[PDB]
RNA sequence: UUCCUCGUGGCCCAAUGGUCACGGCGUCUGGCUACGAACCAGAAGAUUCCAGGUUCAAGUCCUGGCGGGGAAGCCA
RNA sequence: ACAUACGACCAUACCCACUGGAAAACUCGGGAUCCCGUCCGCUCUCCCAUAGAUAAGCCAGUGAGGGCCAGACUAGUAGUUGGGUCGGUGACGACCAGCGAAUCCCUGGUGUUGUAUGUU
RNA sequence: AGGUGUCCUAAGGGGGGCUCAUGGAGAACAGAAAUCUCCAGUAGAACAAAAGGGUAAAAGUCCCCUUGAUUUUGAUUUUCA
RNA sequence: AAAGCGAAUGAUUAGGGACCAUUCUCAAACUUUAAAUAUGUAAGAAGCCCUUGUUAC
């Protein structure tokens, strides 16, 4: 609109939480990123060098280039009627590995273990995840707890 | 054990009105009295009623430690006739007083370096204070190791053999 | 009740007049207020009252509510 | 007219504590984040720090690598370990730092298996020398590289911190280096006085102080250096004492030898520790004490 | 309503952000005169319209309010 | 298990007050020639490790301590997505299919852990 | 509801030491405001200039040294076709 | 959105004890908290495991 520069509307997005501002934990610098990793961008306002625009804050992408203290990220930006490849140079201070990819990577390793174990044992196993299924028949015992009869309560109390 | 009061330091302050020959002379009397090079103090901000400007040299002071600090203190109390108001003792264990006519301390009077007054302030501690001044693992002195007003006045009476009221 | 009935004619819309089950401006039922008063869990401090809790300095609580511990 | 409480309870509620090592005043996280930061295109290549700490009565030298879950100690060397090599006095002087640095450097290469490849400066002469790549059959082999970490110690000319750093470089460990802070370096004229430097290496500066004390104040010499004269080690016996101290480290870096009787295991003092440990009260223990305190003050 | 301008000793006015400040009249004291004017010697007198902000410092620079003045309010 | 050096999470770890701390370590400590830096050997720097001390730092325990952390209640409440030719003059509200908080009072807890070197 | 068409050889760059606004207590002139000392003090100060983020062994303040405010063209981001 | 002010900032009512402990009511340009709806990415053969090869990084 009237003012359309960078950092416009980032009063809360680029700030820091109430009691965790000040010094930046050093575990961020000790994480190691390879090409092909999937990372989440979360701009830290305490470091004003090498930020990413507010559109990419909270987005996720694939690392494509690794340089000294920053990495390149390929992010698909929706621009009206199409998506556009966007290559973002963002410092390792503004990113973190995505746990969704890690959860997938523990699953792909696990699927190999069950398939290897099943083939050696000699029975087939299911690898695909299955959504929640309708409940089967079950019997409920009332030997300890019996049903409690509850009825709607009167308006009674005005306050 | 190690709970003996000592004269941690003694600061002699001379706050003349302005900067110039008068302040330079105040440096000479402080240097002659203490034997150390003094340091000038600049003004925090300008005020019209007081006739001072911002970043203007106003006062001059030295810090004296050790036996030389002890002998200056007794000379000052000699001028005060070994008399101090009980108000002169701060609750943090520190105390101090002020004198006029610095000649009374034994300095030879000379025209050209006229009459100057001084403030004598004494810092009292115990042999454990380094834990708050060292660069590494700086911390705070314990509550029971802190020097109160009642302790320093008792030390002052029993050691300098003076009178406080 | 008649005082509030006259006053509500000066306001737009509908206003209701209701009797509060609480004791005065305190947010306690009349039965509860009597129980706290008998137990000494109340401190008359001006136009209002203060209550006794299980948290805080023991001496301060027992000094402010001497009757609640006798 | 009357001031208010600065603390009250909102100050505590909104108070954000510093990092624990910062509150304890032991770590400089501003310098630590620069010492410990590897280029991202050097994916898994540790940055080794030469940690040099000077406690009272001791010197601690460590080769430390950084990990997400903490720090790893590659090797260590303590000044109190020099007693096996014959260093009984001045365990925290400048020369003891040089020997400890030499001892750590030999231990690192032996752990790496590079002791026969890099030997550095075999005989210390106080010369500004950088550990260069060794020439072997395969060609050049770059020396092991570590960085100095002074912590909160001041980096002034002649400090003992650079004494350990000098001792490590002479051992065979490459350390980024400069002579501006060695003893005998003149700031006005940028030259390094080698004779002054090798004087400090072999405990020389202590010798003239013992010499000057003997001439001027016999009583002060007695008080300061009573242990020296008791063990019959004169001024001229210092530079020779450090001579075989360096040689003994070169030949054997893991010499335990000296011990104080009796030897011991770990378990039975853990039982000793638990015997001296106090325990917190329980809910009913806390509740009972409150009831007792109420009764005492009510009757009072 | 809009735009612009001004507010300083009892009166009328001028003013270089760096000393609460100027000029004339007016007021006060002494002298000359029998006395008063005129005349000659000297003194005192300002919450710089008000409330905020910048700067080390505001009458001066910025905002708002108060009082006053000027200019525009047209085609139907 | 305890101590020390370097740490990780960065208050369950912080702030105030009281009490106690076997071994070792940490610390306070003694001196100012050289290196070094100050108005001042206060800090920093260097030398001593003999003398003295757990007084302080440090650790531990205590406090119906302040705070912090977690739970319960608040509450299926406030709010909100979709629906009706639903109610009401309206402001708004109920219902159908779903999602679903946050205070005040109340209760419990008061660091966990890694590498390396040692400890009676 | 406000701002810009400027200002800075430092108010740019590196390194080191220190902690700020404020409050309490105390010292000759000295008082509500001069300078000195101690204690507390999570930023309530400062960072050229509007406002918003950010910063405490600093990004603030003082000291030391400098000109990376240089050369070569590329890749990427925001407004965007 | 809601909520909060015996929590920071700002606004605000009343009494009480010597500033302190309370009390009523608020915030588009306040906030310790914090939804619903919408929103980014992943759910593999261009993948995974073992041995080994190339390089001037
Ligand atoms: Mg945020
Ligand atoms: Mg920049
Ligand atoms: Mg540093
Ligand atoms: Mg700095
Ligand atoms: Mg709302
Ligand atoms: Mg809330
Ligand atoms: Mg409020
Ligand atoms: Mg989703």
């Amino acid at each position: 609109g009237h003012a359309a520069g960078l950092r416009a509307g980032t009063r809360y997005a680029f700030s820091r939480n109430f009691r965790e501002k000040g010094m930046i934990r050093l575990s961020t610098y000790l994480k190691q990123y390879k090409v092909g990793d999937i990372v989440d961008i979360k701009v830290n306002g305490a470091v004003q060098k090498g930020m990413a625009h507010k559109v990419y804050h909270g987005k996720t992408g694939v690392i494509y280039n690794v340089t000294k203290s920053a990495v390149g990220i390929i992010i698909y930006k929706k621009v009206k009627h199409r998506y556009i490849e966007k290559r973002i140079n963002v410092r390792i201070e503004h990113i973190q590995p995505s746990r969704s990819r890690d959860d997938f990577l523990r699953r792909v390793k696990q699927n190999a273990e069950l398939k290897k174990q099943a083939k050696a044992e000699g029975k087939p196993v299911q690898l695909k995840r299955q959504a929640l299924l309708p409940r089967e028949a079950r019997t409920i015992s009332v030997v300890d707890n019996k049903p409690e009869t509850v009825a709607p309560v009167a308006y009674e109390t005005t306050i | 054990p190690m709970r003996e009061l000592r004269i941690q330091k003694l600061v002699l302050n001379i706050c003349v009105g302005e900067s110039g020959d008068r302040l330079t002379r105040a440096a000479k009397v402080l240097e002659q009295l203490s034997g150390q090079t003094p340091v000038y103090s600049k003004a925090r901000y300008t005020v019209r009623t007081f006739g001072i400007r911002r970043n203007e040299k106003i006062s001059v002071h030295v810090t004296v430690r050790g036996p030389k600090a002890e002998e200056i203190l007794e000379r000052g109390l000699k001028v005060k006739e070994y008399e101090l108001r009980k108000r002169n003792f701060s609750e943090t264990g520190n105390f101090g007083f002020g004198i006029s006519e610095h000649i009374d301390l034994g300095i030879k009077y000379d025209p050209g370096i006229g009459i100057y007054g001084m403030d004598f302030y004494c810092c009292m501690t115990r042999p454990g204070e380094r834990v708050s001044r060292r660069r590494r693992a700086k911390s705070r002195v314990g509550a029971t190791h802190r020097i109160t007003r009642d302790d320093t006045v008792k030390w002052f009476k029993s050691r300098f053999d003076a009178i406080v009221r | 009740l008649e005082a509030l009935r006259r006053s509500q004619y000066k306001f737009p819309g509908r206003q209701k007049i209701i009797i509060s089950k609480n004791w005065g401006f305190t947010p306690l039922r009349r039965e509860e207020y009597l129980e706290k008063k008998a137990a000494g869990k109340l401190l008359i401090d001006g136009a209002y009252v203060q209550f006794l809790g299980n948290r805080g300095s023991l001496e301060r609580n027992m000094k402010r509510f001497p009757d609640a511990f006798a | 007219a009357f001031h208010k409480l600065v603390k009250n309870s909102a100050y505590y509620s909104r108070f954000q504590t510093k990092y624990k090592r910062r509150r304890e005043g032991k770590t400089d996280y501003y310098a630590r984040k620069r010492l410990i930061t590897q280029a991202k295109n050097k994916y898994n290549a540790p940055k080794y720090r030469l940690v040099v700490r000077f406690t009272n009565r001791d010197i601690i030298l460590q080769i430390v690598s950084s990990e997400i879950t903490g720090d790893k100690v590659f090797a260590s060397a303590y000044s109190h370990e020099l007693k096996a090599y014959g260093i009984e006095h001045g365990l925290t002087n400048w020369a003891a730092a040089y020997a400890t640095g030499l001892l750590l450097a030999r231990r690192v290469l032996k752990k790496l298996g590079l002791d026969e490849t890099f030997k550095g400066v075999e005989e210390a002469d106080g010369e500004y020398k950088l550990t260069e790549a060794a020439e072997t059959d395969d060609g050049e082999r770059r020396p092991f590289k570590a960085f100095l970490d002074v912590g909160l110690a001041r980096t002034s000319t002649g400090a003992r911190v650079f004494g350990a750093m000098k001792g490590a470089s002479d051992g065979g460990i490459f350390i980024p280096h400069s002579e501006n802070r060695f003893p005998g370096y003149d700031m006005e004229s940028e030259e390094l006085d080698a004779e002054t430097l090798k004087k400090y290496i072999f405990g020389g500066h202590v010798a003239e102080y013992m010499e000057t004390l003997a001439d001027d104040d016999e009583e002060r010499y007695k008080s300061q250096f009573n242990r020296y004269i008791e063990d019959d080690l004169e001024a001229d016996g210092l530079e020779d004492l450090y001579a075989e101290a360096h040689a003994a480290i070169r030949e054997d870096p893991f010499k335990k030898a000296e011990s104080e009787a009796p030897k011991k295991t770990k378990e039975e003092w853990k039982a000793e520790s638990l015997k001296y440990k106090k325990s917190k009260l329980t809910r009913e223990q806390r509740a009972a004490g409150v009831q007792e305190r109420i009764a005492a003050l009510r009757s009072e």
